[PDB]
């Protein structure tokens, strides 16, 4: 579908309005989820009550 | 024959109001439908 104009789409019976972004799997469309986590390569400094530590930087 | 416009005005009774529908408002616009062709 890609750069495809919305009367081939249509003639694909495929919606130009539908976004994409998801796959087909087995016939169900699925969505990777954004996964959100702490970023990498990057220090950061916490302090961890209830530990034997006043302070930790973590990386 | 002889017609002039403001002697064919003077044939009808009364015919000759307000227009408050197309007054321009900037919190409010127009719509819009169903092409075929679009981005």
């Amino acid at each position: 579908l890609n750069g495809l104009t919305d009367r081939d789409l249509c003639e694909l019976n495929e919606c130009p309005l539908d976004p994409g972004g998801y796959f087909i799997i087995n016939g169900s469309e699925k969505v990777l989820i954004a996964q959100e986590k702490m970023a990498t390569n990057t220090v950061y400094v916490f302090a961890k009550k209830d530990s034997k530590y006043a302070y930790t930087g973590e990386c | 024959v002889l017609l002039d416009p403001a002697d064919e005005k003077l044939l009808e009774e009364e015919i000759q109001r307000s227009q408050q529908h197309a007054k321009v408002v900037p919190w409010m616009r127009k719509t819009e439908y169903i092409s075929t062709e679009f981005n």
